[PDB]
This record gives structure tokens, C-alpha cells and sequence, in this order.
RNA sequence: GAGUUAAAUUAUAACUAAGCUGUAAAAAGCCCUAGUUAAAAUAAAAUAACCCACGAAAGUGACUCUAAUAAUCCUGACACACGAUAGCUAGGACCCAAACUGGGAUUAGAUACCCCACUAUGCCUAGCCCUAAACCCAAAUAGUUACAUAACAAAACUAUUCGCCAGAGUACUACUCGCAACUGCCUAAAACUCAAAGGACUUGGCGGUGCUUCACAUCCACCUAGAGGAGCCUGUUCUA
């Protein structure tokens, strides 16, 4: 199902605003 | 039904009206279909699934010396003939 | 018990019901039908003549009947 | 026998009196059927306590108050400690939906009290205070 | 607050039997739908939740009185076959 | 089981054959009995028509046999009529005139009497719910408590009995003591309902 | 009467915006459900309860509670006999209503027709 | 915009009671509490609603009044105006709900689910931010039911016009322009890696998914005799 995409972008938005926040 | 429309010559009430006219014209033709293909030999079955003329149309045939078939209909009959009846079974020339 | 053979030479079927799969249990049901008819038509000619001659032989419990 | 369910408006005048006295004289049984717990209070016509009594005060402790039983008890009690008093008819009003509705309707009347009219009286806002989010369990 | 009391959602009990008419006064409520409503009060239900609430009761309404009305028209066809091993 | 459906359990009681006129449903049952050509099972080897035994002795008998000795538990069963009848001879010699008209010499009196003493009147079942075992009263049926006063008293005699006095002499002892509603087993029996009462309002739980 | 289902469902000639939004299509089944089986609960009560204030009352003896003793042994039977009979009755007496075996045969003789 | 309040709740007062809240079960908290009677402010709008209206969308359904819903009735942006909720700045309100935080419980751990307390905030006035599964995932205006079923779903298609789309990951990211934004929004690549990614469907297995029915040595309820304790016999592992 297309699940499988929105949680590959989830991930990476949360990865990004922990980037954000450590610098 | 929608490929009754031409058939029909009106609507009462509600109640839809069927042309005889038309009726007149086909049934001239099936009646002589029928008695030429009874002329040159021709098997004829009379089937209908009907639970209220089935004795009546059953021994109808009787008298004709025709076969009929108002019972269940088993799905292989005519297409897979063969297994159902016997090695060589002659089909019906027509069925009505 | 073998099946005796349906057609003559020229493949037409003796019987009149071999086109429904099961001549002879079909027979035995439209003939069986047609007795309850018959009854059923000789009674109400009974009644109509105002005559019961017959009587219920259906109990057979001395004999065992099944 | 016409019965009528609605109760004897006070404005009019209805010939129904109960041991001697009308129907805004008898005194009242409040009920509050909680989810956890049920109390039951009994006061005058002119709203002055006369006994209390709860599934706590019986000896009910913890989960076990919050069962039918508990309130039963707790029926037959406050209506010993009412009927002490001389109290023979009352009516009683329900506040709120619980497990102790039943019991406690029914343990007054095996307690010595007998009920005439059932009042519901449970809290409904129109549209009031936001209760508590749900629970995921 | 302000109105008079003992007029609403209000019975008499009748020859002295009191379970008999706490059954009426819950058909009145039940009836009246104040009991769910009391049920859905006990917590919060977000607008989202509410909406599609309503979206599976009024298709579950839909649907019940729908094959409710062909059972009954069809009712009458249950009475024994008169065409019988025909 | 060798015998099939259609085997049915005997009747052994004679008064039912000798005086069948007086009543006439009862007539037509035992009359389509044979009429149906139903057929019956063989006569148990416990089970006679003898007038002089009793159903709840044979239960209490088979009950005590250990094994295959029914012999054994036979005799015990017979010593201990034989000891409490002793006993109540004994007693009845040594009392006072109206004392004399209170004691009961019938050990088969006495025995189905203890019994209906030491029965419980409601038993605990525990019931799982939310990870955790409750004790939750249930109205045991008649064959359960019948059944939990024999074995009740099977397992006192059985257990907390000296070494040197013998089983058909102590069994004697109890049923006197729960004759007079104060053997141990009347006890035990009390305590089954303090725990029933204690819990009383987990009964809720059950959903039967 | 039927609530009406004009200018509900999200169709393309539809102005409205949807109102109902069904988890499955609404088309008619051959078949009805089965009927659920009753939840049971917790019986012989009200007449444990004063069973129990007996035996508190006079030291766990059922030497003056024969009447509440009696009451719950036959509280026990009538229990015990209206539980072991109920399903066998109910599924025949069908509350004038047709047990599901037979509406599904007569839904089958009239089924729905969302072909053709 | 202006005015207004039914039902509930709370400050507060009187009276009685010793307990009150809470869970599958408890603890913590409270005892300045709980029940009944009397009662502002703030906040939110049962039943009607099984109705489907208004607005361009986001939205709106307690009452009353005032003002009021473009175009003689096509398409159209990066331009002008608007845009739930969360968030920011200043002042005011605070019943109640409530991220964060503290305590209780659960657990191997629980900085989670469950329980109790309370803050930001949800609210009013003025300004900003301009993001959503802003999804009816179906663009606007005219039409046709002809032709014709990939699958699934909400049947198929024609005309004019605008916007958008060129394998997947990297990527609602780096760099750049504008912005009352400064942990932001909008615009939006490449190096490199792989030969796949992706939509729908079929059968099977499985489900601490629901409904109905059933375990006669059987899962529970329940019956009898035993193993695990000791010696001995014998069979494995380890030691040798
Ligand atoms: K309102
Ligand atoms: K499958
Ligand atoms: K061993
Ligand atoms: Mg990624
Ligand atoms: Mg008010
Ligand atoms: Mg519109
Ligand atoms: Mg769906
Ligand atoms: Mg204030
Ligand atoms: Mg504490
Ligand atoms: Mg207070
Ligand atoms: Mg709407
Ligand atoms: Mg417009
Ligand atoms: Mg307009
Ligand atoms: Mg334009
Ligand atoms: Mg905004
Ligand atoms: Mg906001
Ligand atoms: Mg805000
Ligand atoms: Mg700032
Ligand atoms: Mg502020
Ligand atoms: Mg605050
Ligand atoms: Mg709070
Ligand atoms: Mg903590
Ligand atoms: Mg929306
Ligand atoms: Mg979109
Ligand atoms: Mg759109
Ligand atoms: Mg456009
Ligand atoms: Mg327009
Ligand atoms: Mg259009
Ligand atoms: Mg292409
Ligand atoms: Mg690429
Ligand atoms: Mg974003
Ligand atoms: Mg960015
Ligand atoms: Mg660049
Ligand atoms: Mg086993
Ligand atoms: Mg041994
Ligand atoms: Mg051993
Ligand atoms: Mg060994």
C-alpha cells in the first residue's frame, strides 16, 4: 500500500528536524 | 427490459402492453420454423424451469412423441453431451 | 445391471425425458405425479357425485412396512 | 382504574394523599449512582437531612463498593435509619447512570420503606464543560 | 435549576410494585436516546469522530430498514409449496 | 463401553413390579419399556435387590477402597456400623430416664443424618480475569456437595489419625462428632462459607 | 421511512459534498446475519445476599436460616433450569420472526440483482 | 457588528455524614472533603438533525436586531484578496479540558498505554505566521448514453482552455530569489547507489481480529493413581 511511502518520508522529516535541532 | 422496448405497444398504468401485431408476425414464423424442422426428422426439446406447468408441458411432449426437459438442468448437458448421456449421442435440431 | 442402450440406429432416443440426465428417476417421478393427479381429479369427481369408496390402507404397522 | 404515570401537579388539586399527608409533603431520597460508588441520602419536605448512607460507610471498601451488592446494603440500611425516624413514604430521585441503580431502588423497599414515585435527574449539559479526552486502553 | 420539580422524566409507581416501573421510566429514556447520549458524555469525542459517527449509524439505519421492508414484502411467500415435486 | 445407545440402566427396586394397578402413567412406561424391544444392560455386581442395603452406603464404600480390595473395604465399612452401634448401646445403658428416649441406636440413621450435617451449602470456583485468579461463590448442585461431605471425611480420618488406632474405630469417632454439629469436618465446612461470605461480592464475576 | 440517499454518496454528477461515506457498498445481501447469543449474568442474587447476612447473624449456622437456605437451593434449580433450556427452545420459537435458516432459502428464491 | 441565556459546572453559604475520588485490580491524591438546598462570572452550544441548506475555499447549525451574499448569467497567472488547527508579539479572561513537568501503578527497563495534580494553551480585542490525508486524492465551462468492461474504486466519453507530469533512492534535502518568516515558508538540483521502485489482483499461511458452534481423558471447571524428594536398577549429557 502506499503506506510504504508516506512512512519512508515520515522518517526522513523526523530525521531532519532532530539535524535541525542538535545544530 | 431494455431489448423489449420495440416489442411493447404501450404502458397502462403502469403495466406494460405487449403488440400482438408483432406477436402475430413471429409466431406465424416460429410455428412454421417448427413444423418443417419436425418434418425432415429433427429432435425437438421443450425445456422450462417453471414450477407450475411442468407436468403440463411434460406431458405435452408425450403426445407429440417430443422430448422435454422441465427439471433442474445439469451444466455440462449440451456443451459436454459426451460424459453426461453416452459415447455418441445425437444433439436436438431444436430446442424450444 | 447394465444400462440398456437409449437410441435406434438413426440416434433418436426411445425414451422422452433422456435429455434431462436421469430418464428413468424422472419418469418414475412424473408418472407418480400424474396418479396424484388422477386422484386428486377422481376425488373431486367423488365429491362432486357426493360418493367416499375409498378408505386410508396406508397403515400397515402389523406387517412391519417400510 | 385510571392510573395516570405523570405525577399530581401541585397547582391542581388531586385527591391522592399518602398516610395522611399530600404528595409535596412526603419526603425525598436522593440517589447517586457514581461508576465507582452509591450514595444515598433521604431528606425531609423541607430538604433537612434525616439519614445517610453510602457503600463506604457499610463497610465496602475499594472496587468491591462500586458492585450491586454494595448498594443494596447500602439501601437497607438507610432505610433502617429512616424508618427510625418515622418515615413510611418517600420519593426517591436518581442522579446519574451507574451499576447501583437497581440495587439501590430495591434495597429501600426490602428495607423497611416503600417508594411511590421514581425521579431520573441525571446531569445532562446542552452543549457545557468539556469533559475528560478518552481512554486508549 | 429553575424549573419546578417532580414534573420531568418523573413516574408513580402503581398496586406497590416499584421494578415494573423503573422498566417504563428507562423505555422513556431509551426511547428518548438520553441513555447513549449519557454513554458518549462520559468522555470527549473530537468533531472527527462525531461525524463519522453519524456516517456509520444513518448507513446502518439505511440498510436495516431496507432489508427489514423485503422481509416483510417478502413474508408472505413462506407458506408451504403447492407445486410440490412437480 | 461395550454397550451401545440403546442399553439402558436397569430397574432393580421389586416394589415397583409388585404393585403397578394403582397408578396408570407409570403403567404406560414400563409397558413400552419391552414394547420398544429396547434392550438392557446386565446387572451390576454391586447393586442387588436386597432390602437391607443403601445407596449412599455402596458410594461411601467404594469411596474408602484403595486398589481393588473391595473385600477389605467391605469389612472396614461393616466394623464401623458395628463400632458406632457399640457405642450408642453403651450410652444408652448409662442415662437418666428421660435421657434414655434422646439416643438413636440405628447406625444407618446416624450415618445418613452426618452426612446431610457436613454437606457445603455454596463452594468457591476460581475465575480468571484481568491476569488474576478470584474466588467466586457458586450454588454447587446437590451431587457436588453430596459427594464433597464423603470425601471430607474420607481425608480427615485418613490424615491427622494416630498411627496405633484403627480406621474403622476413628471413622466411628466422627460420625458421633458431626452428628452433634461439632466434628472437625463441621468445621472445615464453616470455614468453606467464611471464605464464601468474605467474598460475597465477587459474584458478579460468574457469568452463569 | 427509508432515509433518503439522494445527493449523499461522492459521485461525479454530484454537487453536494458527500454526506455519507459507507465502509462497504450499500447493496443487498442473499443472506441475513445470524442472531447473536445472549451475554449471561451473575443469578441467584438478591437471594444469596440475605442468605449471607443469616450467617453473619448467627455465626455461620444454618440452624434458624432454613428458609434462606432453602430459597437458594431453589433459586439454584430455577437458575439451573431455565439455563439448560433456552437454546434448544429459541431457536425454534423465533419470536414470530423466521429463524435465518429459513429467510436465507427465501432471500435466495428473490435475490438482488446488481448485475444487468 | 450589537444585545441576550436555557441545561451543566465552580467561587461561596447553610445542614447532615466520615470518609471522598480512582481502576481489570490498586496505590497516590484529598479529608479546606462528600451529599442536599440557595447561586454570579468564564466557557461551550442536548433533542430538533432518519433534515442536507448557505459561502469562492478553509468553514457555519442557542436566541434577537442591524448591515448583507460580485457579474444580462465563458477560460485565465508568479498579480490583488482570503485561508481550519498548531505557533509568535502585547493587553484582558480562566468554569473546564490539557502537550510539558511531578507523584502512583505496570514492566527486565516504561523518561509509554492506565490513575491524580497543575502550566502553556484552547477564549475576547489588535497584529503576525500562510502550513494540512487544505482529499470528494476525481480542475473550469458546455454537453452525449453513442462507441465500449485492464484491474480496483465513485460507469464510459467529446469540444474549448489553463495548470501539472519524463525510472527509484538521495530529496517536503544542499545552494539561490522573495517573505513582519530567523529551529521558518516558498522555489528546488547534482555527485553517488541500484535494475529496479510502484498500482491492482489470485491462491496459501497466519492473526493476543469479530460472530456462531464444539473439546466425553478434555483446554477450563472438575475425578483417581503417580513423577520431581531417598536408596537401588538402567539410559543419556558432562568428566575420564
Ligand atoms: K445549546
Ligand atoms: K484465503
Ligand atoms: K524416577
Ligand atoms: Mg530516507
Ligand atoms: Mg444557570
Ligand atoms: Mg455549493
Ligand atoms: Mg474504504
Ligand atoms: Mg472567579
Ligand atoms: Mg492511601
Ligand atoms: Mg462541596
Ligand atoms: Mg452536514
Ligand atoms: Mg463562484
Ligand atoms: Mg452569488
Ligand atoms: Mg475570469
Ligand atoms: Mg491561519
Ligand atoms: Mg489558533
Ligand atoms: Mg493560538
Ligand atoms: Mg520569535
Ligand atoms: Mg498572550
Ligand atoms: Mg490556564
Ligand atoms: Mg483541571
Ligand atoms: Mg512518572
Ligand atoms: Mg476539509
Ligand atoms: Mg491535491
Ligand atoms: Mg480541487
Ligand atoms: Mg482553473
Ligand atoms: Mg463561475
Ligand atoms: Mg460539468
Ligand atoms: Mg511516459
Ligand atoms: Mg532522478
Ligand atoms: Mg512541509
Ligand atoms: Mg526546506
Ligand atoms: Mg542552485
Ligand atoms: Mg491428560
Ligand atoms: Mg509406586
Ligand atoms: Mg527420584
Ligand atoms: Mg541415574
Amino acid at each position: 500500500k502506499n503506506i510504504l511511502k508516506i512512512r519512508r518520508r515520515k522518517m526522513n522529516h523526523h530525521k531532519y528536524r532532530k539535524l535541525v535541532k542538535r545544530t | 427490459h431494455r431489448f423489449m422496448e420495440p416489442y411493447l405497444f404501450g404502458s397502462r398504468l403502469g403495466q406494460d402492453i405487449i403488440d400482438l401485431e408483432q406477436t402475430a408476425a413471429h409466431l406465424q414464423l416460429a410455428l412454421n420454423f417448427t413444423a418443417h424442422v419436425a418434418y425432415r426428422e429433427g429432435i425437438i426439446l421443450f425445456v422450462s424451469r417453471h414450477r407450475q406447468f411442468a407436468h403440463l408441458i411434460e406431458t405435452t411432449a408425450r403426445d407429440c412423441g417430443e422430448y422435454a426437459h422441465t427439471r433442474y438442468f445439469k451444466g455440462g448437458l449440451l456443451t459436454n453431451a459426451p460424459l453426461l448421456l453416452g459415447p455418441g449421442v445425437r444433439l436436438p435440431d431444436l430446442i424450444i | 445391471k447394465q444400462r440398456a442402450i437409449q437410441w435406434g440406429e438413426d440416434g433418436r432416443p426411445f425414451h422422452f425425458l433422456f435429455y434431462t440426465g436421469k430418464q428413468s428417476y424422472y419418469s418414475l417421478m412424473h408418472d407418480t405425479y400424474g396418479k396424484l393427479l388422477d386422484v386428486e381429479k377422481h376425488h373431486n369427481q367423488l365429491r362432486a357425485k357426493d360418493l367416499l369408496a375409498e378408505k386410508t390402507k396406508i397403515l400397515k404397522d402389523p406387517i412391519g412396512s417400510r | 382504574s385510571s392510573f395516570s404515570i405523570y405525577p399530581p401537579i401541585p397547582g391542581q388539586e388531586n385527591s391522592l394523599r399518602w398516610a395522611g399527608k399530600k404528595f409535596e409533603e412526603i419526603p425525598i431520597a436522593h440517589i447517586k449512582a457514581s461508576y465507582n460508588n452509591t450514595q444515598i441520602q433521604v431528606v425531609s419536605a423541607a430538604h433537612q437531612p434525616l439519614a445517610h448512607a453510602s457503600c463506604g460507610t457499610e463497610g465496602f471498601r475499594n472496587a468491591k463498593k462500586g458492585t450491586g451488592i454494595a448498594a443494596q446494603t447500602a439501601g437497607i440500611a438507610a432505610a433502617a435509619k429512616a424508618t427510625g425516624k418515622g418515615v413510611t413514604h418517600v420519593r426517591v430521585v436518581v442522579k446519574g447512570l451507574g451499576p447501583g441503580r437497581l440495587s439501590a431502588i430495591k434495597g429501600l423497599t426490602m428495607g423497611g420503606l416503600e417508594v411511590i414515585s421514581i425521579t431520573d435527574n441525571t446531569p445532562i449539559p446542552h452543549x457545557g464543560c468539556r469533559p475528560r479526552k478518552a481512554r486508549r486502553l | 435549576a429553575n424549573h419546578l420539580k417532580f414534573i420531568a422524566r418523573t413516574v408513580m409507581v402503581q398496586e406497590g410494585n416499584v421494578e415494573g416501573a423503573y422498566r417504563t421510566l428507562n423505555r422513556i429514556l431509551t426511547m428518548d436516546g438520553l441513555i447513549e447520549d449519557i454513554k458518549r458524555r462520559r468522555y470527549y469525542e473530537k468533531p472527527c469522530r462525531r461525524r463519522q459517527r453519524e456516517s456509520y449509524e444513518t448507513c446502518r439505519r439505511i440498510y436495516n430498514m431496507e432489508m427489514a421492508r423485503k422481509i416483510n414484502f417478502l413474508m408472505r411467500k413462506n407458506r408451504a409449496d403447492p407445486w410440490q415435486g412437480c | 463401553s461395550r454397550y451401545g445407545p440403546e442399553y439402558k440402566d436397569p430397574q432393580i427396586d421389586k416394589e415397583y413390579y409388585r404393585k403397578p394397578l394403582a397408578e396408570q402413567t407409570e403403567e404406560e412406561k414400563y409397558e413400552r419399556d419391552f414394547k420398544k424391544t429396547q434392550l438392557i444392560k446386565a446387572a451390576p455386581a454391586t447393586k442387588t435387590s436386597s432390602v437391607f442395603e443403601d445407596p449412599v452406603i455402596s458410594k461411601f464404600t467404594n469411596m474408602m477402597m484403595k486398589g481393588g480390595n473391595k473385600v477389605l473395604a467391605r469389612s472396614l465399612m461393616t466394623q464401623t456400623l458395628e463400632a458406632v452401634k457399640r457405642k450408642q448401646f453403651a450410652k444408652y445403658h448409662a442415662a437418666s430416664a428421660e435421657e434414655q428416649a434422646t439416643i438413636e441406636r440405628n447406625p444407618y440413621t446416624i450415618f445418613h443424618q452426618a452426612l446431610k450435617n457436613c454437606e457445603p451449602v455454596i463452594g468457591l470456583v476460581p475465575i480468571l480475569k484481568g491476569g488474576h485468579f478470584y474466588q467466586v461463590p457458586v450454588p454447587l448442585a446437590d451431587r457436588r456437595r453430596r459427594f464433597l461431605a464423603m470425601k471430607w471425611m474420607i481425608a480427615e480420618c485418613r490424615e491427622k489419625k494416630h498411627r496405633r488406632v484403627l480406621m474403622p474405630e476413628k471413622l466411628s469417632q466422627e460420625l458421633l462428632e458431626a452428628f452433634h454439629n461439632q466434628g472437625p469436618v463441621i468445621k472445615r465446612k464453616h470455614d468453606m462459607h467464611k471464605m464464601a461470605e468474605a467474598n460475597r461480592a465477587l459474584a458478579h464475576y460468574r457469568w452463569w | 421511512a427509508t432515509p433518503s440517499l439522494r445527493g449523499r454518496l461522492a459521485r461525479l454528477g454530484n454537487p453536494r459534498r458527500p454526506i455519507l461515506k459507507p465502509n462497504k457498498p450499500l447493496i443487498l445481501a442473499n443472506h441475513v446475519g445470524e442472531r447473536r447469543r445472549e451475554k449471561g449474568e451473575a443469578t441467584c442474587i438478591t437471594e444469596m445476599s440475605v442468605m449471607m447476612a443469616c450467617w453473619k447473624q448467627n455465626e455461620f449456622r444454618d440452624e434458624a436460616c432454613r428458609k434462606e437456605i432453602q430459597d437458594f437451593f431453589d433459586c439454584a434449580s430455577r437458575a439451573e433450569a431455565a439455563r439448560k433450556m433456552r437454546s434448544i427452545q429459541e431457536n425454534l420459537g423465533e419470536l414470530g420472526s423466521l429463524p435465518p435458516k429459513k429467510l436465507n432459502k427465501l432471500l435466495h428464491r428473490f435475490p438482488n440483482k446488481p448485475h444487468v
